[PDB]
């Protein structure tokens, strides 16, 4: 259950509620209201950038990886003799 | 071999001074100058401009902290009246 | 150069007193249950 | 980009004495080191373990460019101390976003806002502000002795002109004097340690000094001892700069005597940027082979001072009663933490070193900008308690004690909460962001045998742990020491505010009493993503985790 | 084996040294006008004090290894215990004489057992992915490996236990092992 | 959505209603409450449906939902049957908690509510991971919560013992925390069904267990290392004590089923003489010990002591006899050790404002309906046939004398002991002369809410007493998987 757009419009809805609850401000006054879908607007956009860094960092890894086995196989290879 | 001596001086200015703050400004000097000399002698013998490069950057910077930390201390001394540590 | 009031080990003797901590002899609290008759 | 916002910044700066700009010029130095960061994140497009700058006396990697952007994000974070007004005014009927960007509020701000706070009317403090990142960013793309020794100086200047800039405090100039005095004493050991580098070896460049410990670690005439013995001189002074023990005497007098929003920049920038490049200097200089160069290695002064940190930090903090003291010797114990995994230079303890830095810079900030964020507070309430009306400098320190923080609870329930999971994150209570950190340090330290400091770092954490209970129990178990002031509402005491249009035009009137003065929305939703990013870090621990993964996987790329 | 006199000497000596340093600094620190004498007056218990621990500690642990004929972490956690107990024995009283030498002897065993990288720890120099796959993967092993270490019986009867268990009981108690036969028939 | 995601889902939707409420209606705090109650009916409904669908002979983790999505630090939950009733007797517990302090609060409602459902949360979060690490986190993750639950709500001596509970807590299970990050270093993962797949070397498995041991020793509690649970027990407010003693006592016993039986079983054979003799002296000195104890709670706290010596020996007896009397007799103690809290801090407490027993005598005279309820459950603690307590206690000492002997009789004298400390207290509370002289206004008898949360909790032991097979159907095949050792002729088939 770690959706990164779910959570990150979720984090972005937590974030205005305890700040609301900071400020000893009341949670939900009608004209107020637009906050809401504006931080967690600002919340999904953070986690659709971080998709696309999470693609990058898997990429980059799984080639790190290649790498390593790619070292130890010359290195073992250069052992038979 | 003079220079490590010198800073042996500078050394011994913290040791023997609880109450002279003026003093541990002073000492600061003496070690910075020690090392600068250590550095110029060395480059004399590895015919290096570097090392004085080296050593007029640290004249340079010894020169701007030095001015910091008189200011530092005339807004001490301003407030307080003293520089003397009660002890 | 600092305050008493916040570097004295003088307020830290007051905020916690050596005598918070009870230290008696078996001449006063032989059964050391803190000298009750 | 920093240094031509620092020469714009001054020149605008010279040329006017009015303190009303001093608000207007910290805001600018946000929009500034934006740009900053973004011409930095341009710059990471490559992989390398580095690339020699301007003459090879810089360099550039992807680990420096990282540190870069933290260094300014965290920047920007403690500017706005600096660029908004503690306070506000907030109302239903000026809450619309047709409200906040077409139509106006007049009202008496002055006193209500703190119109003109000290912390307020400081022209330069964003402009020497900027000079202690300058330090700091270049000592991290340093590759020179000499680009060394400017950097640290740079950086070390900037920070005892910001502990003095309050000039007419007498704790401010007193807490100056001592970071100078001491702080000038650990630059001679720096510039003596790179001295005797340059000495030996003939060369200031750090890339010539690798060069020559890799040659000497093979397995007669010019034995090197030079480089572990200079280097063991060069980090005494680094470790006076972070201070970690035993050289950290200085620190729980220097912070609580400087103001807490001073306090905030002074002792978070300074250990990011000595840690990151000893993370450096650690690996390049660490001998493989078991030869008689690794029995005198430089590092068992990083491993003997991580030791005494962990000591001194958990144990003298159990009877400080000073929030700030406390708060100093926290911060030792984790550099203890922190100084543990710098020792052990395994990828596990170097990408636990990479999270641990930045996972504390980010909740030493939530605590302090909470504690800021519970003076401002307070300006509604009295109290009667002799002790508090003996206090030095409330202004500039408006809590000084943890008594002060007694009943917080009561008086503002979920701020007092945010500082109960930044201290839980301290201590390392799972599911926090913090005892992730721990954890990590853990894992490397025991994987690579030292099970020793594994075991005194679980000891002194019960020790560590009741000093940050004694804080949570003061805020919680106890009614408050503080009252409502009753001439803020007493049911005549109201002041008037007028809703203007876009053409200054009358549209209502209300009349507004002490209930309606809020805490600023940059201080409380800086505390309310900060809390949530340590409360809900098992959720989002992906990407921030792989980011160091990477950088280390670099660093030691064979 | 080892001199322990000789080797106590260094041990009184090297840790003395850093007490008389610290005897200085209590000197230097002094308030009232005591002269440069105080160091053997007002501190020389302290210094007396490092010299005696430094050289109870060194001497046992050798004394130790010769008794046992043997160097491993039981040494230092014994030196560290008489160690611990000099300390102890200034201050006069038999719990902190018993105290001090039950934490010195831990923390010294702990760090010997351990092996503290304070001064480096021990490099394997081989491939430390083989080790971990090794120890990953080794899910299987051979049953007389296990039965070295648990031994038989307390519910662990491999195949054959009943013939070796007679055999066992014959040994040591001289009877026959024969259940009866539970049919009348048989 | 999983129904076990769903378990640790709605406590969650109930704190975000509670702390919404008032922006929608000043709120009574009867609303509170009640959202609170109907929270946790919900979650004992959900766990009542799991139990339903839960198959009884099945090796694999029932219930799981599919991630595919690996991070570093991934929540994955599922259910067996060695879970599954630790899962039921939370869902059981909590609800009866919750009434338990329906009146006591006054003060900070919401904020016990809160901390309340929070602790559901965990604890059940406890019981459904299914990674080594995870078990760790959620282990420890109720300590602030318990921290501010006894500091906002306990007795005058609250402070020394939120500290006490705190710290013994996180000192034992940072030894426990290093024994399990040198099994994730050395197998890859935590995940328990690989993590079990692998053998670790006999020095190996003996560090670990010792790591681990310290941990469950601080928390089982061990005589010795029981200071925390005399203050945190009798010092919290009564939902808290009921939580504390039915379902936090019992995170070391299922702790014990995941973290040593099946990995290290080795070090746990070669060790047993050390657990037992552990084991058979805090079943002696708890029981003489509570038998002079003057704090009714104190004592009815100090009863858990001995009772959990005695399924600590059990799990250790690699026997199927123990290890099921040990989950059977930590549920059983989970019920009475309920009711005897509720009769003391609730019933008593409430009613004269201490806690000392020289100042109760004769109540049965005029609480007939308390001093029944109060009977049965000093039956139960003395382990009385027909009571879920008797049947654990019998199998859970069978295995430990079959296992070794000596510790074996020696766990069975607490027989006569625990009997001894029970029926005493019994007496000098409900019998033992005329109501006593100290009281100057006459006492009124169990409420219905009183009465109501009592006969729950004895209608549970009782029915389980009678017929324990609906909780031992669901162990005899997952209890079959932890057992070490094999059979001279039917090991090895070919
Ligand atoms: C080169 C010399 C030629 C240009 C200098 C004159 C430009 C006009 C400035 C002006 O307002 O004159 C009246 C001004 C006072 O007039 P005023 O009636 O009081 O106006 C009200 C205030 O000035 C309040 O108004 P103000 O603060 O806006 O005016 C000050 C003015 C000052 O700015 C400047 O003068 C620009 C200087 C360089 C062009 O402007 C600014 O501060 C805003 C822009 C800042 C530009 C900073 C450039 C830094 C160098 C960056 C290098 C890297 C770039 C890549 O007197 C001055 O000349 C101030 C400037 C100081 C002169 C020295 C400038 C050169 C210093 C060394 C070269 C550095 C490169
Ligand atoms: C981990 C990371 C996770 C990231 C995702 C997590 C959720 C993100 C939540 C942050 C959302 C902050 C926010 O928008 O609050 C609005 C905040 C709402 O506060 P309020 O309680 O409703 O009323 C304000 C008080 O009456 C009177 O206002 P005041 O005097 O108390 O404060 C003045 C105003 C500050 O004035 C500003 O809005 C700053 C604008 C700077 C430029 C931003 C746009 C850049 C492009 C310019 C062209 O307040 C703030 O916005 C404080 C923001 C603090 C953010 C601190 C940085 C992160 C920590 O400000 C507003 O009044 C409405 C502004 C609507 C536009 C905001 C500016 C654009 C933001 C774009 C973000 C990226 C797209
Ligand atoms: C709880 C939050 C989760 C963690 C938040 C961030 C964690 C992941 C961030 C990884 C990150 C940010 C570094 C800043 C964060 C520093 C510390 C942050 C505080 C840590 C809390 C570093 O990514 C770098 O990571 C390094 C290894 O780690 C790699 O080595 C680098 O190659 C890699 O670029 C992503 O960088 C990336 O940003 C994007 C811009 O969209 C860039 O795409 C392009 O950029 C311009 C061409 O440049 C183009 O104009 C633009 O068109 C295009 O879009 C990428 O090019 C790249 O620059
Ligand atoms: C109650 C504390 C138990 C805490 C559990 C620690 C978790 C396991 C570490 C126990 C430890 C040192 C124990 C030293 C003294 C223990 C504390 C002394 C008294 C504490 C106040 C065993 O250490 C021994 O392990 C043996 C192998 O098993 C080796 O043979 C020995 O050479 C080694 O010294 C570390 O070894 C372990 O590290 C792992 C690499 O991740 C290796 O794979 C193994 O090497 C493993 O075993
Ligand atoms: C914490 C994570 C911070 C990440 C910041 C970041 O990556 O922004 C990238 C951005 C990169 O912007 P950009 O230039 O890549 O914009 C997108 C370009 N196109 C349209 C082609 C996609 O950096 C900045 O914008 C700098 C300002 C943000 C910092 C402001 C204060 C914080
Ligand atoms: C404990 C309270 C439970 C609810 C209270 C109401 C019922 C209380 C018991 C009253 C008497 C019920 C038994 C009457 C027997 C008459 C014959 C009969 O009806 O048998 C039908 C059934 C048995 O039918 P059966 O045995 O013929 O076959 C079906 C059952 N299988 C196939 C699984 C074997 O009896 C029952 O279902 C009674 C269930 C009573 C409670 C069951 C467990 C309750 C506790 C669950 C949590 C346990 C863990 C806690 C931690
Ligand atoms: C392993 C850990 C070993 C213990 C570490 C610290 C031991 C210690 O120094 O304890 C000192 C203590 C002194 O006790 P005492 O002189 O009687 O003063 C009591 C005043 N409340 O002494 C003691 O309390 C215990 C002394 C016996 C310890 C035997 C082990
Ligand atoms: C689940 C769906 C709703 C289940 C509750 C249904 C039972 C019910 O009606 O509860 C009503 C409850 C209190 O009744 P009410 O009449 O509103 O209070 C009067 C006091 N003077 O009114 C309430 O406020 C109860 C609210 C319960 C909310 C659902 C449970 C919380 C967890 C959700 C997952
Ligand atoms: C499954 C993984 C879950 C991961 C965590 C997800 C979130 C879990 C919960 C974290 C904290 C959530 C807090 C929820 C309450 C927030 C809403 C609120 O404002 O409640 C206010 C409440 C009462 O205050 P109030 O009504 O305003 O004042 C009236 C005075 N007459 O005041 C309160 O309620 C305060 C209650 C006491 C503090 C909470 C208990 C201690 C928590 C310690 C925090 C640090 C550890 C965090 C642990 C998280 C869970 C592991």
């Amino acid at each position: 259950m770690v959706n990164r757009i779910l959570f990150w419009t979720g984090f972005g809805l937590a974030v205005r509620f305890w700040q609301l609850g900071i400020e000893m401000r009341p949670f939900f006054n009608r004209k107020s209201l637009w906050a809401y879908p504006l931080f967690g607007g600002v919340g999904a956009s953070f986690g659709y950038w971080l998709q696309s860094i999470d693609e990058k960092q898997t990429k980059m890894l799984e080639e790190r990886k290649q790498a390593i086995l790619e070292k130890r196989a010359r290195r073992a290879q250069r052992q038979a003799e | 071999n003079i220079t490590l001596i010198l800073f042996l001086i500078g050394i011994l200015g913290f040791v023997l001074n609880r109450k002279n703050i003026i003093l541990m400004l002073i000492s600061i000097e003496i070690m910075l100058l020690s090392i600068t000399f250590l550095i110029l002698l060395s480059s004399l013998n590895m015919d290096d401009i570097i090392g004085q490069t080296y050593a007029i950057y640290i004249i340079v910077v010894a020169g701007a902290e030095s001015a910091i930390g008189l200011g530092i201390l005339v807004a001490f001394y301003r407030l307080r009246g003293s520089i003397a540590i009660e002890y | 150069f600092l305050p008493e009031a916040m570097v004295g080990r003088s307020k830290i003797d007051e905020k916690y007193p050596d005598s918070d901590y009870p230290t008696l002899t078996d001449k006063e609290d032989p059964d050391m249950n803190g000298g009750y008759i | 980009m920093i240094m031509i916002s620092i020469l714009s910044l001054l020149l605008s700066t010279s040329v006017t004495l009015r303190r009303d700009m001093s608000i207007l010029f910290n805001r600018i130095s946000i929009i500034a080191l934006a740009y900053c960061i973004l011409h930095d994140t341009m710059s990471l497009s490559f992989i390398s373990k580095g690339i020699g700058l301007h003459g090879g006396l810089l360099h550039i990697t992807n680990l420096t460019q990282i540190f870069h952007i933290f260094i300014f994000i965290i920047s920007i974070l403690i500017l706005q101390l600096t660029s908004f007004y503690p306070r506000k005014v907030w109302i239903p009927e000026y809450s619309s976003l047709k409200d906040i960007f077409f139509n106006k509020i007049l009202y008496y701000r002055t006193k209500i806002i703190n119109k003109m706070g000290e912390h307020m009317k400081i022209i330069e403090y964003p402009l020497i502000l900027l000079f202690v990142i300058s330090g700091a960013v270049f000592l991290i793309s340093t590759n020179d002795l000499v680009s060394i020794f400017l950097s640290i100086e740079l950086q070390s200047y900037g920070l005892y002109l910001l502990s003095t800039i309050y000039r007419n405090s007498e704790l401010s100039t007193t807490g100056g004097l001592i970071y100078f005095l001491l702080g000038g004493l650990s630059s001679c050991f720096i510039l003596l340690g790179t001295s005797l580098l340059y000495v030996n070896s003939g060369t200031t460049s750090l890339d010539g000094l690798y060069i020559l410990n890799s040659i000497s670690d093979v397995n007669s005439w010019y034995k090197p001892y030079y480089l572990n013995f200079s280097l063991l001189i060069f980090s005494i002074g680094f470790l006076f700069k972070v201070s970690a023990a035993p050289f950290h005497f200085w620190s729980p007098d220097v912070y609580d005597a400087i103001p807490t929003i001073v306090t905030t920049f002074v002792a978070i920038i300074a250990k990011i940027s000595i840690f990151i490049f000893l993370l450096e200097l650690v690996y390049y200089t660490n001998s493989n082979a078991n030869s008689y160069l690794s029995e005198f290695s430089w590092t068992y002064a990083l491993l003997i001072s991580s030791l005494l940190s962990l000591i001194i930090g958990t144990v003298v903090g159990l009877t400080q009663f000073r929030i700030k003291r406390l708060l100093a010797y926290s911060t030792i114990s984790h550099v203890g933490f922190i100084l543990l995994a710098l020792s052990v230079s395994s990828i596990e303890s170097t990408q636990a070193f990479i999270f641990y830095l930045i996972q504390y810079s980010i909740s030493n900030l939530n605590a302090f900008f909470i504690l800021i964020t519970i003076g401002f507070s307070l300006y509604g309430y009295v109290t009667n308690n002799k002790e508090y009306k003996s206090l030095l400098d409330k202004n500039n320190s408006p809590i000084q004690l943890i008594s002060q923080l007694k009943g917080y609870f009561y008086i503002n329930p979920l701020l007092s909460l945010s500082l109960a999971i930044t201290i839980f994150s301290f201590v390392g209570v799972p599911p926090l962001v913090g005892f992730f950190a721990k954890q990590m340090v853990l894992s490397a330290a025991l994987d690579n045998g030292y099970i020793f400091l594994s075991l005194i770092a679980i000891i002194t954490s019960v020790i560590g742990a009741v000093y940050y209970l004694n804080v949570i129990k003061e805020i919680f178990f106890y009614s408050p020491e503080h009252e409502v002031n009753p001439v803020l509402n007493e049911s005549d005491s109201n002041f008037s505010l007028r809703i203007l249009n876009e053409k200054n035009v009358l549209i209502r009137s209300v009349l507004l009493k002490g209930r309606n003065i809020f805490i600023s929305s940059p201080f409380s939703i800086t505390i309310s993503i900060i809390t949530n990013v340590i409360l809900l870090f098992i959720f989002m621990n992906k990407e921030w985790l792989s980011m160091g993964t990477i950088l280390v996987q670099i660093l030691f790329s064979a | 084996p080892k001199d322990a006199v000789h080797l106590g000497l260094k041990g009184a000596a090297v840790v003395g040294g850093i007490g008389l340093l610290f005897a200085a600094v209590r000197t230097s620190l002094a308030r009232k006008n005591v002269g440069p004498w105080a160091i053997f007056t007002r501190n020389g218990k302290l210094a007396a004090t490092f010299a005696a621990v430094g050289g109870a500690y060194d001497f046992t642990r050798a004394a130790a290894a010769n008794l046992r004929e043997k160097e491993d972490w039981v040494n230092n956690g014994i030196g560290g215990l008489f160690a611990g107990a000099t300390m102890g024995l200034t201050t006069g009283r038999i719990p902190r004489v018993l105290g001090f030498a039950a934490l010195t002897g831990v923390v010294l065993a702990t760090a010997e057992y351990a092996g503290s990288g304070l001064r480096g720890v021990f490099k394997r120099d081989v491939d430390e992915y083989e080790r971990k796959e090794f120890l990953r993967k080794n899910r299987r092993r051979p049953i007389e490996e296990t039965l070295a270490e648990i031994g038989e019986g307390r519910g662990i009867k491999p195949p054959g236990y009943y013939e070796r268990r007679a055999q066992r009981l014959k040994e040591k108690y001289g009877v026959d092992i024969n259940p009866v036969c539970a049919d009348p028939d048989q | 959505m999983s129904l076990l995601y769903v378990l640790l889902i709605i406590p969650i939707i109930g704190i975000f209603l509670i702390s919404t409420i008032d922006s929608f209606y000043f709120f009574n705090v009867s609303y509170y409450k009640k959202i609170a109650l109907i929270t946790t009916i919900l979650n004992l409904i959900v766990s009542l449906i799991i139990y339903i669908l839960f198959d009884f002979s099945n090796n694999q983790f029932q219930f799981i939902q599919e991630n595919l999505d690996l991070s570093f630090y991934d929540i994955y939950l599922g259910v067996d049957g060695v879970s599954i009733y630790f899962v039921l007797l939370t869902t059981i517990i909590m609800p009866i908690a919750l009434v338990s302090n329906w009146n006591s609060i006054t003060n900070n409602i919401k904020s016990y509510l809160i901390i309340m459902l929070l602790l559901e949360t965990l604890l059940l979060a406890v019981f459904l991971v299914l990674d080594v690490l995870l078990f760790y986190i959620f282990f420890e993750s109720i300590l602030p919560p318990l921290f501010i639950l006894i500091g906002l709500f306990g007795s005058s001596n609250k402070v020394r013992a939120s500290f006490y509970i705190f710290l013994y807590t996180l000192l034992g299970s940072l030894f426990l925390l290093l024994s399990i990050l040198t099994m994730s270093s050395i197998v890859g993962t935590t995940y328990f069904d690989v993590l079990l797949k692998s053998s670790f070397e006999y020095t190996t498995q003996l560090f670990l267990f010792f790591g681990i041991f310290i941990a469950f020793a601080v928390k089982t509690p061990v005589w010795g290392l029981n200071s925390w649970l005399l203050r945190a027990h009798v010092e919290s407010p009564l939902g808290g004590s009921i939580v504390l003693a039915a379902i936090v006592l019992k995170l070391s016993l299922y702790g014990v089923f995941r973290l040593i039986l099946p990995i290290l079983p080795q070090a746990s054979l070669n060790l047993t003489y050390i657990v037992y003799a552990i084991g058979a002296i805090t079943v002696l000195y708890a029981s003489f010990s509570t038998l002079r104890t003057v704090d009714v709670k104190e004592l009815i706290a100090y009863s858990s002591v001995a009772h959990a010596a005695i399924y600590l020996m059990g799990v250790f007896s690699n026997t199927i006899q123990g290890l099921e009397g040990a989950i059977l007799l930590g549920l059983a103690h989970g019920f009475v050790s309920s009711g005897l809290f509720i009769c003391a801090g609730g019933i008593l407490y409430d009613r004269t404002g201490t806690r000392l027993i020289y100042f109760f005598r004769g109540l049965t005279q005029i609480m007939p309906l308390f001093s029944l309820f109060f009977f049965i459950l000093c039956l139960g603690n003395a382990g009385t046939p027909l009571t879920l307590n008797f049947v654990g206690e019998f199998m859970s000492l069978y295995g430990t004398l079959e296992r070794l002997p000596i510790a074996g009789m020696l766990a069975s004298t607490s027989i006569i002991f625990s009997a001894a400390y029970s029926i005493y207290m019994y007496n000098r509370i409900a019998f033992g002369g005329s109501v006593s002289l100290y009281f100057i206004d006459c006492f009124r008898d169990l409420t219905k809410r009183e009465f109501f949360i009592l006969f729950t909790l004895v209608s549970f032991t009782v029915i389980l007493g009678i017929y324990p097979s609906f909780v031992l159907d669901g162990l005899h095949y997952n209890i079959s998987s932890v057992v070490y050792g094999i059979e001279p002729n039917a090991s090895y088939l070919t």
